């Protein structure tokens, strides 16, 4: 059962050093391992391959602030003074050949942000257009805050932050760090 | 020199077939395995497995054992995946990519092809101009929307005055059984009402394009 393990999520101030754990299966342990970097509407970019003993060669374009480094199972990725445009999810993988056949298995990936603003809400009534036809939608547009996680109160639909968030009720009140 | 260049996103219904192709070009096609790798939105890679560019053999990863088919035409240097019985856990992002082995990583990737299984029908959606509930009184700005309601599939595009206004626009993510999303944006109180200001809402898969302008309540 070859499995690599993933910390799936985590976010960095602007120049704090950075550090992603790869963690292989333990009867793999000595696997040399790829690491990947993918931006939101784009296909994986090689970065790295990673040796059991720390021994590392990086792809083109990736910066020195890149390194790699191995303790047993664990591979790590380590990113020194941290940028935005080091944003991305980062993707282990690991191939095998097993009975003359290759195989290959990516972790789950560990999604990289870079880091405070107060949400500001708009709220709108429904239209007399949409009245006459019966339905009612309160509309609650939520922007300028930070960091992304809010909450949503109020037959709700409330989207997830890209920050900027929507609710619709078919009161608006949005919780944020308070 | 290198690429791979895939086919464009696909709709298609529960229980039909797709077939989604790659494009190889800048080097010898039949030298280089074809792997394939899946992308569920918002999950992981799922590596489906590769194909014998030469042999034509292909390699199925386990969870891919069934349904799942890579082809190729190597005299155009291209493979091809085939998803059969579709069903909605399909719905993914497909990538072809190459892999070079002497150093191991795969070095060069398709851009990608999108793929929704869904049962929901291709609809237009109603628009509706959202005007502050209010009057500005002493505010310095004003802020507009429009409600883009009950679409299939996605995108629509949203627009202001013709793309005119282009500052202050915000275009929200769209929430869930159809599509519905809003855009606002933000102008000087001395801009409207006493200026027209209106959305243009563009729907292509039903080749729908709306304007409606925004008149106070």
């Amino acid at each position: 059962q070859l499995v690599l393990t993933q910390s799936s999520s985590a976010s960095f101030s602007l120049g704090a050093s950075a550090k992603l754990t790869c963690t292989l299966s333990r009867q793999h342990s000595t696997y040399t391992i790829e690491w990947y970097q993918q931006q939101p509407l784009k296909p994986p970019k090689f970065v790295m391959e990673l040796k059991k003993d720390g021994s590392h060669s990086t792809g083109d374009g990736i910066p020195d602030r890149f390194s790699g480094s191995s303790s047993g199972a664990h591979r790590y990725l380590s990113i020194s003074n941290i940028q935005p445009e080091d944003e991305a999810i980062y993707i282990c993988g690991v191939g095998d050949t097993i009975k003359e056949q290759f195989v290959y298995v990516f972790g789950g990936g560990t999604k990289v942000t870079v880091l405070k603003s107060t949400p500001t809400l708009t709220v709108f009534p429904p239209s007399s257009e949409e009245l006459k036809e019966n339905k009612a939608t309160l509309v609650c547009l939520i922007s300028n805050f930070s960091p992304s996680g809010v909450t949503v109160a109020w037959g709700v639909d409330t989207s997830n932050p890209t920050f900027m968030a929507s609710s619709f009720l078919h009161t608006c009140q949005v919780t944020h760090e308070g | 020199s290198i690429q791979l260049v895939q086919s464009g996103p696909e709709l298609k219904k529960p229980g039909e077939t797709v077939r989604i192709s790659c494009k190889a070009s800048g080097y010898s096609f039949t030298t280089y395995g074809m792997n394939w790798v899946k992308q569920a939105p918002g999950k992981g890679l799922k590596w489906m497995g590769w194909i014998n560019t030469y042999s034509g053999v292909p390699t199925y990863a386990d969870d891919f054992k069934g349904r799942f088919a890579f082809s190729l035409e190597t005299s155009a240097s291209t493979a091809y995946l085939q998803i059969n019985i579709l069903k909605n856990e399909d719905t993914a992002t497909y990538f072809c990519a190459r892999r070079r082995s002497d150093s191991n990583y795969f070095d060069y990737w398709g851009q990608g092809s999108t793929l929704t299984v869904s049962s929901a029908k291709t609809t237009p959606p109603s628009v509706y101009p959202l005007a502050p509930g209010s009057a500005a009184q002493t505010n310095s700005m004003v802020t507009l929307g429009c409600l883009v309601k009950g679409y299939f599939p996605e995108p629509v595009t949203v627009t202001w005055n013709s793309g005119s206004l282009s500052s202050g626009v915000h275009t929200f993510p769209a929430v869930l059984d159809l599509y519905t999303l809003s855009s606002s944006v933000t102008v000087p109180s001395s801009t409207w009402p006493s200026q027209t200001v209106t959305c243009n809402v563009a729907h292509p898969a039903s080749s729908t394009k709306v304007d409606k302008k925004i008149v106070p309540r």
